[PDB]
C-alpha cells in the first residue's frame, strides 16, 4: 500500500521541553514520547493533555528506546509488558508496562558504558534475553535483560559510537568515525564494515516484512539469492547529508578470509544513495515503496524508495529540528493506526499525523 | 586587465553585459580613488594592491558560479556588498569607511548610476551566510538567531557560550567562514582577545570540525619540540591526509629560527632542516606509500614531494590571530606585501555602538534582566545616541552602546581594540547575579512567607513582628538599589580589576556621571569588594592577615572564592604571599582533579587539597607551562569524557593562579589581556599597615588578629533568627484568634525571648574588643605615615 | 462530547495554607495552585503529590492567576513563558514561567490599585498589549502589557470591585454594591449596571464558547441577531446565596442615548436564579451543558444549565470552605484528560476529580 500519514496534526502537543523520541507501543494506539526532561510519557493518540504518565526518571535525557515493536509471539507476551530504553545518565533503563498503559515500574538499570550511552537495541532474537548497547566509549556491549548482567563486550570503533542494530549473531553499530562495524555478539567474529560515508553515522535500520525494497533493489547486487532469504539490510543515513541504503551480506567483516573476501570489509555496499537535503537527517520509516524521513531543517519527507526520490517536503510540521518520525508498522486490520505518524522536536512540540 | 575579468563575467551572464567595462572601470577608478584617497601613509592597511582588485573578483566571481541568472540590481549587489566586502573590509578608520561608502556610492553614480545604492553600498548585509550563494541574502540578526538554533549540534563540551554575536562579528563569522572556503585560508584576526575572537575560532573549529593544532612546547625547551609537532602535524596534513587548522596566538613565536622555519612555510609550503634529508626520504617512504594507497604515479619523488606540499596546501588554512605586538610588530607582523596580499587580515579591533546596541540586545534577550518592583537602573546622565529607556532591558542596552563605546578609549590601553567579553563578564555576572539575587527575592519573600506560615495562629510577636515586617516590605524597598550595588560589581568584572586608569577613565570617570537618566540607586556602599564575599568568608582572609588596605588586595577574599579568569598575583610585596599562605594555613592544596597531566612539577607541587594558587614565588618559566594555559581552562584528556566534563576540576580555592614577583610577568598575551590583573600598589594605608605590622611587634600584634575573629563572632547569631523561621512553618492556616490557647506558640517564641539575648552575648563582646584593639594599632600613625612619605 | 470530572479526589494537593486559586495549565499534565501565602504551587498532575514549582513573591495573598491561556498567538508564544497574578498586597506579578516548569524569574510589577487586587486578567485580545484588573478600590485599571503601564483607569462600581474580565473592548465587574457592571474601555462608556442582586457579588463569568446557553435562557426573549455580540452575556453569582445568569449590556451603564435602550441602566436582566445549595457563592464554571458552582456550604453543584438542575453535588471536595473549582473543557482529540474539575478551598487542599 501506500501509506500516507498526512493531513495535518491530528494532536499539537505542546511540551515542557524538547522531545527526542515518540514510538507506538507494540499493540495499543498509544506512544511513548521520550524527552529531555528526561520523562516518557504515555500518550493515547486520540487523547490530550494527557497526565497517564510522566514518567521522570530519566536523570539527564532520554537518548535510546526499543521493545516497543515486536516480532515474536512468546517474546510478545513480555515485550508488551516492558520496554528498554537509555539515558545520558550512562544507564540502560528497562521498565514493565503495565495494563495502565504506561511503565509502570522499572525492571533493570544497567551500567558499564562510562561516556555517555547513545543507543540500545534488543535481541528479540534471543527472546527477549540479551540486550545489545552501545556508547560515546567505542565500545559495544551485551547485557541480560532479565538479570541485569553485562554478557558481552567488543571493541570495533575507533570513535564514539553513535547507533546500534541487532542482526544475524552480530552486533551493528555506527559512529563518529564514518565507519560501520559489526561484531559477533558471542565472539567479535565481524559481519559488516563499511567505510562507506565522509562524514559520521546518525541513523541505522534493518529492513522488515517489506520485500518492496528488494523489489526496488534487489539485493545482493552480485547474486542476490546468495543472501536474498538472508537479506540482513541495514541503512545508514549520516553527516553526508544522505540516507544511504545499506546491506550486510557483502560488506560483511571478513577481514580478507581469503584475498578479496567476495567484496566483504570495504568501502560499503552502498545499495542506494538518497541524497538527502540541506540538513542532516534525524529519522526515517523505511516503508518499502516509499520512505519517511527527517531532518533538522523542520522538514518530514516522503521519499520514494524506487531510486529514492523525494516525492514531498513537509518543513513547516516542526518549528525546529525534527527530532523523531514513527510511522507505525505495516500490519494489515490498523492500516489507519498504522497509516499514522508521530513527531517530535528542538521546537518542544509534537504532532499526531495521519 | 580588469574589463578581460568583467568581460569574461559578462561571457558568463552577458543578459546584463552592458555593464563590461564600466563595471569593470568601476572595480578599477574605485581602486584608484581609494588608492589615492587612502595611501599606505594614512595605515599600511590602507595599501591597495591591483592585487586586491583580483580579490574583488573572486567574491564575485565565485559568486556567480552558484548564481542562477543575473539581474543588475543583483550584479552591483554582489559588486558593491563585496566593495565594503573587500575594500572597506580590508580597512580600518570607520570615518574613512564612511568616505569609502560615498567613493563607493560616487563610483557606481560614475560607471554604474542605475542600480540600487541605497540598499547596498550603504549597508552592510550578506549574501545568506547560512545558505548556497546563489545571489540570495538572508538578515544577518536573524543568522544570529540561526546560528543559535544550528551550533546546537555543536553545542556538546564544545560550543554552549553565553555570549552574543555582534551583528558585525557575524559580518565577521562569515567572512571567516569564506576564509575556510578558501585553499590555504590563511588568516590574521586584529582585535578583542577571547571574546568573540579567539572564543569564535575555537567556536568554528567546533562547528566546522577544524583540527586546531597547538605547539605543545615550552621555552626550556626549543624548535625541536615545535619540529616534532610539525613532523606529526604535517604527517596528519599529508600522509593522513587530513585537512588541519594551525591556530596561532602571537605569543608563540619561540624565536626568530622558529618564525624563519615558518616563513619558509608561508612561502614555499615546507621547511628547511626539517623536511630535508632524511626527513624528507622518511617522508618520501611513507608519501609513496600514501600515493600508492591512492592508486596514483605521484610515488616518483618529484611528484610525490610537490603532491606533499600540495596536499598540505589544501590542509592548512593557518589562522592567526593578534593583539598589537611590542616586538615592532605593532604594525602587523605581516609587515610585508608578500604576506599582506597572501594574508586574509581581519581589521576588526573593536565593535560600533550601533553595534552594541545589537549586541545588547541579544545579550540582554539571552539572559533574564527584567525584575518586579524595580524599574528601571541608569541614574547618572546619557541617554543620548539611543532610545529612551522604558526598562530594565532597555538600560542595559543604552549603557552598553555608550559604555562600551568610552570602556574603552583614550589611548593607554590600546584605544582601537576593546574586549566587549569583558562588558559580557561583567554582564555574566550580573546575570550570576540577576538569577541568583533575584532568586533571593524569591527567597526574600520566601524568607517571610515561611515566617508567615505560621504567624497569627502561633505567635505573640514582638521583635519577630518587627523583623518579619521590616524585612517583608524591605524587599520592595530594596527594589531598585539592589542593581546599582550589582552593576558596580560588574564594572569591577568588566576592567576596573585589569584596565589601566586612563583607558578605564574613559569609561569609568565619566560613568560616575554618564551611566543614564532612568533610577537605580546606588547605595553607599556599593563597593565590589564587600559586596560579593561573605563577611565569615572575608574575616577567614582578614584573620589570615588579608591587606585589606589596599583596595585590589581586600578584593582577593571575592576573587580567590569566585574567579574565572586568571588574576595577576604579583607579589615582590608579598602581601598575598603573606595572606595566601596564612589563609591557606592548615588548609590542604589542591584536589578534585588528581591526575598529574603533564606538569608534574607543578600538580606534584599541589594535589593535596582545599587551598591553593601556584604557590609564593613560582613564576611562569620555572612553573607554569604553555601547556596549562590552554588545560588550565578545561581539559576531558585527564578528566575523563566518560564523566562528561571535559573542563578540569578545579575550584577557586584550589584554582591554579601564579604568585609572579615579575610585574611584567610571561602571561602569554591573550592572557595577558584575559587576567584580573591585581594591583599590589601598597596604597599609602597599606604603606603604613605593613609598618604598623612591623611596629605592632612592640607589644598589641595580636590585636588586628583577635578583631577579625571577633567580627566573624557577629555573624554567630543569624540562626537565632533564621531558626524562627523554620519554627514559624505551619499553623498559620489555623488562624481563628485562638493563638494563646496552645504551645505551638511559645515553642517558638519563648526561646526568642533569650534567642535574642544570645545574638547580643558574643556580638557584643567582639565590639567591647574592637576599640580595645583599635586603640592598640593607630598609635603607630605618628610614624606610619612618615613610613608613608619614606615610601614616597 | 460528554464529561464526567467527579468520582472522587484522584489527587490531594497539599499546600501548606489555604488555597486560593487553582489554574489547571491548558497544554502541560500540571496544574497552577494560587494560595493565600502568597505562594504559587506547579503540582504534577502525573507525579503527585508534588509541589514541583513552589513560588514566592506576594507577601500577603494571591486572589488571581492568568496567561497560561491566550487571545493571540504570536504574543501568547513568549507569554506562554509568563504568569500574571494579582493579590491582597496590590501586588499584580507578571512572571517569566521557565520551561523548567517553575516560575523563575518575575518581569514585571503591575500596581495601580491602591487597594486588594481581588482579579486580573490580561487583553490578549489586542495582541497583548494590554492588561486587566480590578480592586476593592471601586476602580478598573488597563495596563501596557509589554511595558506593565497603568494605560486606563476606570470608575464603575461603588464598592469593592470582586472581579474583572477581558471582552475585546469590554470589562465586565461584579462587586459588593450587589450591581453587576460592564465598560466599553476604549471610550470608557459603560456598557452595564445592574442592581440585581440582594446581597454583595462575589463572582462573575464573561459567557465563552456556548453559544447553546441561548437555547436554555436568552434575554431579550429573542433576536439574538440584533446584538448578542454586544449584548454579552455573564453570570453573576453573589451573596444572595443564589447563582445568577446574566445579560448585562440589556441594563448598559451609558449616558443614555436616545431614551432607555432596552433596560439601560433600569430593570437588572438576570437571566436565570439559580436555587439549590446554601451559602454565598464563591466560584461558578460553565462546561456547557452543566455549569459548577461552589458556596461557603462547601457544596458544589454541577447544575443543569438547562434550567438549573443540579446533576451531582460535592460535598466532599473540600473539608474548608470551596473557594475554587476549575473544569478542564473537553476539545476533538484533546478529550479524555479533560474529564477534569480541580478545586480548592480553606482547608489547604485542592483536589482532583475525574
Amino acid at each position: 500500500l501506500k501509506w500516507i500519514p498526512r493531513n495535518l496534526p491530528s494532536c499539537l502537543i505542546n511540551v515542557e521541553s524538547s522531545v527526542t523520541s515518540v514510538k507506538l507501543h507494540p499493540n495499543l494506539p498509544i506512544v511513548f514520547v521520550a524527552t529531555d526532561h528526561g520523562k516518557l510519557y504515555a500518550f493515547d493518540l486520540f487523547n490530550y493533555t494527557i497526565p497517564l504518565a510522566s514518567l521522570q526518571s530519566h536523570t539527564k535525557a532520554i537518548t535510546s528506546m526499543d521493545v516497543l515493536f515486536t516480532n515474536y509471539t512468546n517474546s510478545s507476551k513480555k515485550n508488551y509488558l516492558v520496554i528498554v530504553t537509555a539515558s545520558k545518565d550512562l544507564q540502560i533503563h528497562v521498565f514493565k508496562w503495565v495494563s495502565e498503559e504506561c511503565k509502570f515500574q522499572q525492571i533493570r538499570s544497567l551500567l558499564g558504558h562510562e561516556h555517555i550511552v547513545s543507543a540500545v537495541k534488543i535481541w528479540q532474537k534471543n527472546n527477549d534475553v540479551h540486550i545489545a548497547s552501545c556508547s560515546r566509549d567505542q565500545t559495544v556491549k551485551i547485557w541480560d535483560f532479565h538479570n541485569g548482567w553485562s554478557l558481552k563486550t567488543f571493541q570495533p570503533h575507533s570513535q564514539w559510537v553513535r547507533s546500534i542494530d541487532v542482526l544475524g549473531d552480530y552486533i551493528i553499530s555506527g559512529s563518529h568515525d564514518t565507519t560501520l562495524r559489526l561484531t559477533h555478539w558471542p565472539s567479535g567474529n565481524g559481519l559488516s564494515v563499511g567505510t562507506g560515508h565522509e562524514f559520521p553515522i546518525e541513523k541505522v535500520k534493518f529492513i522488515h516484512f517489506i520485500e518492496d525494497s528488494p523489489e526496488i533493489r534487489f539485493r545482493t547486487p552480485s547474486t542476490d539469492r546468495y543472501k536474498n532469504w538472508g537479506m540482513q539490510y541495514c541503512v545508514s543515513a549520516s553527516r553526508d547529508r544522505t540516507i544511504k541504503i545499506w546491506e550486510i551480506p557483502l560488506p560483511t567483516l571478513m577481514a580478507h578470509r581469503a584475498p578479496i573476501p567476495n567484496p566483504t570489509d570495504s568501502n560499503f555496499r552502498c545499495v542506494l544513495t538518497l541524497k538527502g537535503h540541506l540538513s542532516w537527517v534525524r529519522d526515517i520509516s523505511i516503508r518499502g515503496q516509499y520512505l519517511f524521513s527527517c531532518a533538522d531543517d523542520k522538514s518530514v519527507r516522503c521519499w520514494d524508495l524506487n531510486t529514492g526520490q523525494c516525492l514531498h517536503v513537509w518543513e513547516k510540521l516542526h518549528t525546529g529540528f525534527v527530532n523523531c518520525l514513527d510511522l507505525d508498522v505495516d500490519f494489515d486490520s490498523n492500516v489507519t493506526p498504522r497509516q499514522m505518524m508521530v513527531t517530535g522536536g528542538l521546537d518542544c512540540k509534537s504532532n499526531v499525523f495521519m | 586587465i580588469y574589463e578581460i575579468y568583467y568581460k569574461a563575467i559578462f561571457k558568463l551572464v552577458p543578459e546584463f553585459r552592458s555593464y563590461t567595462e564600466p563595471f569593470a572601470r568601476a572595480s578599477v577608478h574605485l581602486y584608484n580613488e581609494c588608492k589615492a584617497r587612502y595611501s599606505t601613509g594614512l595605515q599600511s592597511h590602507y595599501l591597495f594592491s591591483p592585487r586586491e582588485l583580483t580579490r574583488l573578483v573572486r567574491g564575485v566571481y565565485t559568486a556567480i558560479n552558484t548564481g542562477p541568472r543575473q539581474t543588475l540590481r543583483s550584479l552591483i549587489r554582489l559588486w558593491a556588498y563585496e566593495a565594503w566586502r573587500i575594500f572597506a573590509d580590508r580597512l580600518v578608520g570607520v570615518k574613512e569607511k564612511n568616505s569609502f561608502e560615498q567613493l563607493l556610492y560616487e563610483t557606481v553614480d560614475k560607471y554604474l548610476p542605475n542600480q540600487d545604492l541605497g540598499n547596498i553600498s550603504s549597508t552592510s548585509l550578506l549574501f545568506s551566510g547560512l545558505l548556497s550563494l546563489d545571489f540570495k541574502e538572508v538578515n544577518k540578526t536573524d543568522l544570529v538567531n540561526f546560528i543559535e538554533e544550528r551550533f546546537k549540534t555543536f553545542c556538546d563540551e564544545e560550543l554552549e557560550v553565553p555570549m552574543v554575536i555582534h551583528e558585525s562579528m557575524v559580518d565577521h563569522i562569515l567572512r571567516i567562514d569564506r576564509a575556510l572556503k578558501q585553499v590555504q585560508g590563511h588568516m590574521m584576526l586584529i582585535g578583542a582577545s577571547r571574546t568573540g575572537k579567539t572564543i569564535l575560532t575555537r567556536f568554528v573549529a567546533w562547528l566546522n570540525g577544524l583540527k586546531i593544532v597547538q605547539p605543545k612546547i615550552h621555552r626550556h625547551s626549543n624548535l625541536s619540540d615545535f619540529d616534532m609537532i610539525l613532523k606529526k602535524a604535517i604527517s596528519d596534513c599529508s600522509l593522513k591526509e587530513s585537512r588541519t587548522c594551525l591556530i596561532i596566538d602571537e605569543s608563540n613565536i619561540l624565536e626568530t629560527a622558529f618564525l624563519e622555519r615558518m616563513n619558509t612555510l608561508l612561502a614555499n609550503a615546507d621547511i628547511p632542516d626539517l623536511f630535508q634529508g632524511e626527513e624528507y626520504d622518511k617522508l618520501l617512504n611513507n608519501l609513496r606509500n600514501k600515493t600508492r594507497s591512492l592508486g596514483l604515479l605521484l610515488d616518483t619523488e618529484q611528484e610525490l614531494y610537490d603532491w606533499f606540499v600540495g596536499e598540505i596546501a589544501k590542509n592548512l588554512h593557518v589562522v592567526f590571530t593578534i593583539c598589537d605586538p611590542t616586538n615592532n610588530k605593532s604594525s602587523a607582523m605581516i609587515s610585508s606585501p608578500a604576506l599582506f596580499n597572501r594574508c586574509i587580515i581581519n581589521w576588526m579591533g573593536d565593535w560600533d555602538t550601533k553595534t552594541m546596541s545589537q549586541v545588547a540586545n541579544n545579550m540582554v534577550d539571552v539572559v533574564p534582566m527584567e525584575f518586579t518592583d524595580f524599574i528601571v537602573p541608569e541614574v547618572n546622565k546619557e541617554l543620548v545616541f539611543t532610545e529612551p529607556i522604558q526598562t530594565i532591558r532597555d538600560a542595559v542596552v543604552n549603557i552598553l552602546i555608550h559604555f562600551d563605546r568610552n570602556f574603552y578609549q583614550k589611548m593607554k590601553v590600546g584605544v582601537n581594540p576593546r574586549s566587549p567579553g569583558y562588558f559580557i563578564d561583567g554582564l555574566r555576572a550580573l546575570v550570576k547575579l540577576v538569577t541568583a539575587k533575584y532568586q533571593d527575592l524569591q527567597e526574600n519573600q520566601r524568607f517571610v512567607n515561611v515566617g508567615l506560615e505560621k504567624l497569627n495562629e502561633s505567635v505573640s510577636l514582638t521583635f519577630e513582628k518587627e523583623r518579619w515586617l521590616n524585612t517583608t516590605k524591605q524587599f520592595s524597598k530594596t527594589s531598585q538599589e539592589l542593581i546599582g550595588n550589582c552593576i558596580i560589581s560588574s564594572i569591577y568584572e568588566t576592567y576596573f580589576g585589569h584596565l589601566n586608569e586612563r583607558e578605564r577613565g574613559d569609561m569609568l570617570v565619566i560613568l560616575k556621571r554618564l551611566l543614564g537618566k532612568f533610577a537605580v540607586k546606588y547605595d553607599v556602599n556599593y563597593r565590589f569588594i564587600d559586596y560579593l564575599v561573605t563577611l565569615d568568608e572575608k574575616m577567614k582572609w582578614l584573620e589570615c592577615g588579608l591587606d585589606k588596605n589596599d583596595y585590589f588586595l581586600e578584593n582577593m577574599s571575592i576573587v580567590m572564592n569566585s574567579q574565572d579568569a586568571v588574576p595577576f598575583l604579583l607579589d615582590p610585596s608579598s602581601h598575598m604571599i603573606t595572606v595566601i599562605s596564612n589563609y591557606y594555613g592548615n588548609k590542604t592544596v589542591l584536589l578534585s582533579f588528581l591526575e598529574e597531566g603533564f606538569v608534574k612539577r607543578l600538580e606534584n607541587a599541589v594535589r593535596f587539597g582545599s587551598v591553593v594558587i601556584i604557590q609564593d614565588g613560582e613564576f611562569f618559566d620555572p612553573i607554569i607551562s604553555r601547556l596549562i594555559s590552554r588545560e588550565f581552562n578545561h581539559a576531558g584528556n585527564r578528566v575523563t569524557v566518560e564523566i562528561g566534563d571535559h573542563e578540569v576540576d578545579v575550584s577557586g580555592d584550589f584554582k591554579l593562579f601564579i604568585h609572579s614577583c615579575d610585574p611584567s610577568g610571561d602571561i602569554p598575551i591573550f592572557l595577558r589581556s584575559r587576567v584580573r590583573l591585581v594591583h599590589f600598589v601598597t596604597n599609602k594605608e597599606s604603606i603604613e599597615t605593613r609598618i604598623f605590622d612591623i611596629t605592632l611587634t612592640e607589644e598589641n600584634a595580636e590585636m588586628q588578629r583577635k578583631r577579625e575573629d571577633l567580627i566573624k563572632l557577629n555573624t554567630e547569631y543569624r540562626l537565632k533568627l533564621k531558626n524562627l523561621e523554620k519554627r514559624l512553618l505551619e499553623e498559620l492556616n489555623n488562624s481563628q484568634g485562638n493563638m494563646l490557647e496552645n504551645d505551638e506558640l511559645m515553642v517558638t517564641l519563648n526561646n526568642l525571648k533569650k534567642e535574642a539575648m544570645n545574638i547580643e552575648k558574643k556580638l557584643s563582646e567582639s565590639e567591647e574588643f574592637f576599640p580595645q584593639f583599635d586603640n592598640l594599632v593607630e598609635e603607630y600613625s605618628i610614624i606610619g605615615k612618615h613610613s608613608v612619605k619614606i615610601f614616597s
